[PDB]
């Protein structure tokens, strides 16, 4: 109550400041210029009002389609506004905030290596690479089997240095009543250059990338449209567009996509996936997690479960203390879990195999 | 006092309920209200300016458009699908035989939240949620666990695919509020019986396609992978045939647990018998042998539907104890139901 | 039992704790220290179960710190609460004498200490304790050192003259040869510029030991001063890198070195720091500098003896004794200063800590109300706050402008759990438009906000820095908020510094100087690539940093040279 007290005592010197700027309504977009003093503006309450400026705002300062506030009365221009697009749609699309740091890797050092120098160190050590230009790359993509999806891009979130960057999630960009998705990928390219280097990641491609052409009936017009927008607002020479770019998805479909990344993308990776010695590394991290006992040895753990990436062998981790609890054993000793363990990667493969790799063959 | 006499004739008597379409560092807010109009507001009154965010409602004073009080009014067409409870009197004591396989997920339901003290200091911490299913047309014995479920903390229900793709999509948007909707109520269980995105024939009303339908039921992964969202808002799956959804959907979740159901066994369709006729009454001859041995592959709802034609058919003589030769004659009206095609 | 009759019920006879709660009743505890000596097994959980009864209570098993007290007996017991085992000693022990800076409880302690004979002086007078935690430190260190100071010796002198000495200050540590630079460049005399070179002059060899208090204080008569910012530094130099001196010398050598220098000093500009060179190591202190400091009081100016007599008083000793502020209120008073009189019962609300006096003692609650501000902030110091209910009463009761006070009592109450209460309410009083609420605001969080970082801190910084306000409060507020990131951390190990520098190199394009800027860019690297100190709070053991309350309450009206004053930090 009391900060609501000098909260709502404000309103006295708030009033004396309501007088001016409140008449300030609406937001209107202008025209064409015809001279130097008089501009024709558009409004969203249907009328076109052709006037001046007021003398507070230097006339160079306006450019066609920006918007600026009026005086109702006068109709003058009043003071221009930065923001334009879009609604809530930008808002969801924007993160905020870091999480998992790049201790949570599962042993990939080739692979976050390479990667870590496409995108961080650009930034890191701008100076660097102008200097010894050439040039740094447009980008990379991601995919192959599950482990690890998507959590790769998490360790730049935490290891972003200071601005942070954006991320997109694929299936939004598709909506019924077609011509939603046009403006949404225009957007935010523009709001992206206003970002000034922020980066932009779209997960699952292949949603909105399917192609290319069928008999009838489209179908894939509705798609190819946010596809090739896509790819034509991304070959745009203006910047273009200095923030980089960062893509993700499961399967290497579709061809059309896949053509067009190689002129404006590189850097294409494949999992690995962990290999023999590198499937500890996963054990070594989750070792923090309850109690290891001395005894217990991960390399013959890890050989019994190929193919597992890291998610079956987190549920390794995670079924040990969970039979644990119900036989009320404080820690898991090597020969109990594993007993379970067989069974937990025997029985999970018994109704599918998860074959991603037979996904996209 | 004062201020409660000052502030309301800035904002009387009329004024109007409006939009907020975006907020300017300059404490300059863009509002929007019916129809298509714009404006610059600045009150340091009564905000929660931080908490508001754009895309929320917001009051409009006549003179001029100011924004006096902050208003978040649900309703809302989602919310109102949740509640209410059910908190039913039914328990997961009413079922058995599946004790081996109710073990683990009451377990894994009262793992967290309830019990916590064992959980926490472990530090195990799987918080993907469970998948159920089951053969041939079972899923609700699966719900019976549900019910148990509904006696603690929060549980939503949100079943069939219908509700997506009955029309354009905006895919999964509907799915995307629930995420949220119960992040504000969390904890609470999100519970999905019988998925048919995959499975479907004939798509309802005019929407298109089958591709479609699974990038929809894609980003339903990706939203329930997922990234980056620790928040639950449990989930749980349930189908008839596993084998109709992708092995791209069980990396995310559930890797940890998935139970099967299997076909009761003589022992358990006695027990079965004994829980439904605990509050029947039913005459001396009736014996539970015979009447296990002659059914063949039956759930509990089949046991229940003849018990339950047999009161009926004993309403006829207005009778509360149902005979054998009764029983008999009702038991051959379902019997014969599904014998006949 | 407890009304009239009899004494020493069951409680004594039977064993239980959780009666013993109830065994008590109100009575002045300084007594309850004692009793029965029971095996220690019954001694840890009675110790244990007593220190949960002791902490709501204002006085804590932790007195014998604060306490004064200083009778034999704390040391006797707290060398005796490891006896007689001298290797898993190691804790409580060795950590002990190693992570004191002052002589007092390695002192009493060390005649306290019986283990060996004479030879545990060796790990005592904090030589090779801050010798050993001091190349621990550079185990975990550290800062750079060429890079940054040499490609900042190319852009010669800076025109701040303000911030830029403190940082060889607690950078080097030890090195000879930036001393010199220091030394040699300071003879210009500039301002007050030679603070922090100076302050790096006796920091740098008094690192481990001892160290420089030979020559520390030759500048001192060596430079009439006529103020602090000429003879006045190195006068302050000796007494604050002291840190356990006494031993006893430099004890009887400050006394006289400032009663060498009285009429040039005066009672002004340089008695706010001599207090400073005794009381941290000494509260019990025999030495009466204050008497002699206070014959100077005649000078009769009400203004500079606001923050002159303020720290200056409350600067000689914590006491205890409810005699000195009596004295020294008679004495001093005489009549009354009609404004000193407020800091007066603030020294005596000061002597006494969180005896729950406190509260009783803002009922006055004056006009001026400086009574309340820091009558809260140091009249309670509790674990649990419970001191919301009045401090948002006296912000929602109080007078005008009284609320700019207010934030200030964010410091003490605070160490808890500031995240969630603190960045709340000064985020409102953060955009407001007042410098004075913003600079107090952002002190308000200040240090106590710095103990760790968060993503709403770092991202909260944008826009901070983007408003077209003129002035110090801009870049106080921005870049203090800078320090709040991370302290003495790095940056081998840890958080890169290339961040740092191009978010120091990008805010400082503007302007284009505005010098404040090329005073900024050393700001934030102070604490920054100070490090060598771990803090930690400071600090764990529940002391308080002396020079961080005093020096902060004088920019509170920040004019001239009062923020280097206090950038002696
Ligand atoms: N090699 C690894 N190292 C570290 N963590 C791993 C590894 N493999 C899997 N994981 C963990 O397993 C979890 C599950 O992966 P997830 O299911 O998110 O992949 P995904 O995003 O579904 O993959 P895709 O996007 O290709 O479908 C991830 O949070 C990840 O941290
Ligand atoms: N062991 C048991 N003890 C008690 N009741 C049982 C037992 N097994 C099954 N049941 C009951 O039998 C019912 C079986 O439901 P059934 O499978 O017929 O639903 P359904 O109509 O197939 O649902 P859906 O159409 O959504 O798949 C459950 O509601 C459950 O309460």
């Amino acid at each position: 109550a009391p900060p609501a007290l000098w909260d709502l005592a404000a309103d006295k010197q708030t009033l004396q400041s309501e007088q001016p700027l409140q008449v300030a309504r609406c937001t209107k977009i202008i025209n064409a210029d015809s001279e130097d003093p008089k501009y024709i503006i558009n409004v969203k309450q249907f009328a076109k009002f052709v006037v001046d400026l007021s003398d507070q705002v230097a006339p160079t300062d306006i450019e066609e389609g920006m918007r600026v506030g009026v005086d109702r009365n006068k109709y003058q221009i009043h003071i221009p506004l930065p923001p334009k697009i879009d609604p809530t749609v930008t808002m969801m699309q924007v993160e905020e905030k870091p999480d998992v740091t790049y201790s949570d890797v599962g042993g990939c050092k080739e692979q976050i290596e390479k990667l870590r120098e496409v995108v961080e160190t650009p930034l890191l050590h701008p100076e660097r690479f102008v200097n010894l230009g050439i040039e740094p790359p447009k980008g990379v993509l991601l995919f192959g089997p599950p482990g690890t999806g998507k959590t790769l891009c998490a360790r730049a979130v935490a290891n972003r240095t200071d601005a942070c960057f954006i991320r997109v999630i694929g299936s939004e960009l598709v909506q019924k009543y077609v011509g939603e998705g046009a403006r949404m990928v225009r957007e935010l390219f523009e709001m992206a250059r206003t970002k000034k280097a922020c980066l932009i990641f779209f997960d699952e491609i292949d949603a909105i990338g399917g192609a290319r052409f069928d008999d009838g009936a489209g179908g894939d017009n509705e798609v190819q449209r946010t596809m090739l927008e896509l790819i034509n607002q991304l070959d745009g020479f203006d910047p273009r567009g200095n923030i980089k770019v960062l893509m993700a998805t499961n399967r290497p479909d579709t061809l059309d996509p896949a053509l067009m990344r190689p002129g404006r993308l590189d850097r294409k990776i494949e999992f690995s996936l962990p290999d023999l010695e590198g499937r500890t590394h996963i054990f070594k991290i989750h070792a923090r997690s309850m109690s290891v006992e001395r005894d217990i040895r991960f390399e013959l753990l890890a050989r019994l479960c190929p193919n597992s990436t890291g998610a079956e062998i987190r549920s390794v981790c995670t079924e040990a203390g969970m039979f644990a609890i119900r036989a009320r054993r404080k820690i898991a000793t090597e020969k109990d879990f594993l007993e379970a363990v067989n069974k937990v990667i025997k029985s999970y493969a018994k109704f599918s195999a998860t074959p991603r790799y037979m996904t996209y063959n | 006092e004062e201020e409660r006499s000052k502030v309301d004739d800035l904002r009387g008597t009329p004024m109007s309920v409006g939009t907020l379409e975006e907020i300017i560092d300059d404490n300059h807010a863009i509002v929007s209200t019916s129809v298509g109009s714009e404006h610059y507001v600045s009150i340091l009154s009564f905000v929660d300016k931080d908490l508001l965010e754009p895309g929320c409602s917001v009051l409009l004073n006549h003179k001029v458009h100011a924004v006096i009080g902050v208003l978040m009014d649900d309703t809302d067409p989602l919310v109102t699908v949740m509640k209410v409870e059910k908190a039913p009197q039914e328990t997961y004591a009413d079922i058995g035989g599946l004790d081996n396989q109710i073990q683990e997920i009451k377990e894994s339901v009262e793992l967290p939240l309830t019990h916590p003290e064992y959980y926490e200091e472990m530090g195990i911490k799987p918080p993907k949620g469970v998948i159920l299913y089951g053969p041939p047309g079972t899923g609700k014995t699966l719900l019976a666990k549900a019910v148990a479920n509904q006696t603690s903390a929060t549980f939503l229900r949100v079943v069939g695919s219908e509700l997506i793709q009955k029309y354009l999509g905006d895919g999964p948007k509907l799915v995307r509020e629930l995420f949220r909707v119960a992040e504000e109520h969390a904890p609470s269980i999100v519970f999905i019986d019988e998925i048919d995105a995959i499975g479907t024939k004939r798509y309802d009303s005019n929407s298109g396609g089958e591709r479609e339908i699974q990038r929809t039921m894609l980003e339903l992964l990706n939203q329930l992978d997922g990234f980056d969202s620790r928040g639950d808002v449990k989930v749980i799956m349930a189908t008839n045939r596993i084998e109709t959804l992708d092995p791209a959907l069980i990396r995310p979740g559930r890797i940890d647990r998935k139970i099967e159901f299997p076909l009761p066994d003589e022992k358990t369709k006695k027990r079965i018998f004994q829980i439904h006729t605990s509050r029947m009454t039913l005459a001396d001859d009736v014996t539970l042998d015979d009447l296990i041995m002659a059914k063949d592959d039956l759930s509990g709802a089949d046991i229940k539907a003849i018990c339950t034609e047999a009161g009926l058919m004993a309403l006829r003589e207005r009778r509360m104890k149902v005979t054998n030769e009764d029983f008999k004659k009702s038991k051959e009206n379902v019997l014969y139901k599904k014998q006949e095609g | 039992c407890k009304d009239v009759v009899v004494q020493k019920q069951m409680a004594f006879m039977l064993g239980r704790h959780g009666v013993f709660l109830e065994l008590s009743e109100d009575v002045e505890e300084y007594e309850d220290l004692t009793e029965i000596m029971s095996n220690v097994q019954l001694n840890s959980n009675f110790l244990a179960l007593a220190r949960e009864l002791d902490i709501m209570e204002p006085k804590v098993p932790d007195d014998i710190y604060k306490t004064h007290l200083e009778n034999n007996r704390f040391g006797g017991s707290g060398s005796q609460v490891d006896s007689a085992r001298m290797n898993l000693a190691s804790s409580f022990v060795n950590g002990f004498v190693n992570a004191a800076f002052g002589q007092d409880k390695l002192l009493t302690d060390d005649g306290n200490k019986w283990l060996y004979k004479n030879k545990d002086h060796g790990m005592l007078s904090a030589a090779a304790s801050l010798g050993m935690i001091l190349l621990w430190d550079v185990d975990g260190g550290l800062t750079q050192i060429d890079k940054y100071l040499y490609s900042s010796e190319d852009y010669i002198k800076s025109g701040a003259l303000l911030a830029c000495g403190i940082v060889n200050s607690g950078v080097r540590n030890e090195c000879d040869p930036a001393l010199a630079l220091l030394s040699d460049y300071v003879l210009h005399n500039s301002n007050t510029m030679r603070l922090g070179s100076i302050f790096g002059l006796g920091l740098a060899y008094a690192g481990s030991n001892r160290e420089d208090v030979l020559t520390l204080l030759l500048p001192v008569m060596g430079d009439s001063k006529s103020s602090m910012e000429v003879a006045g530094v190195t006068a302050l130099a000796c007494g604050m890198i002291a840190v356990g001196s006494c031993n006893g010398d430099v004890t009887s050598t400050i006394l006289q070195t400032i009663m060498e220098k009285s009429e040039t000093e005066l009672k002004d500009t340089y008695a706010r720091w001599l207090p400073l060179g005794l009381g941290l190591n000494h509260l019990g202190k025999g030495e009466a500098i204050e008497a002699i400091l206070a014959a100077l009081e005649v000078v009769s100016e009400p203004f500079r003896s606001f923050a002159n007599t303020l720290v200056d008083v409350c600067a000689y000793a914590g006491s205890g004794n409810v005699l000195k502020v009596q004295q020294l209120l008679h004495i001093c008073s005489e009549h009354f200063d009609s404004k000193e009189k407020e800091e007066d019962k603030d020294k005596k609300e000061k002597k006494d800590k969180d005896k729950k006096e406190a509260p009783a003692d803002m009922g006055a609650h004056q006009g001026v109300a400086v009574l309340g501000i820091a009558l809260i902030a140091m009249g309670e110091e509790i674990g649990a706050e419970m001191a919301l209910r009045t401090f948002g009463h006296l912000l929602r009761y109080g007078e005008p402008t009284l609320r700019r006070a207010v934030p200030l009592a964010l410091a003490l109450i605070s160490v808890s759990n500031p995240r969630l209460n603190i960045l709340d309410t000064l985020s409102k009083f953060s955009h407001d438009a007042d410098p004075e609420v913003s600079y107090n605001s952002i002190f308000a969080m200040g240090m106590v906000g710095s103990g760790t970082n968060n993503a709403r801190l770092a991202a909260m910084l944008r826009q901070l820095a983007q408003y077209h306000a003129k002035d110090p409060n801009n870049l106080f507020m921005v870049r203090l908020a800078q320090g709040l990131t991370h302290l003495g951390k790095g940056t081998l190990t840890l958080c890169p510094y290339h961040s740092d520098r191009q978010l120091m190199s990008q805010v400082a394009v503007a302007g284009l100087l505005t010098v404040l800027v090329s005073f900024l860019d050393v700001r934030n690297i102070i604490l920054g690539k100070s490090h060598y100190v771990l803090y930690g709070l400071v600090a764990a053991m529940q002391p308080r940093m002396l020079v961080t309350f005093d020096e902060e309450l004088r920019p509170l009206p920040v004019s001239v040279r009062v923020g280097q004053a206090v950038d002696v930090v």
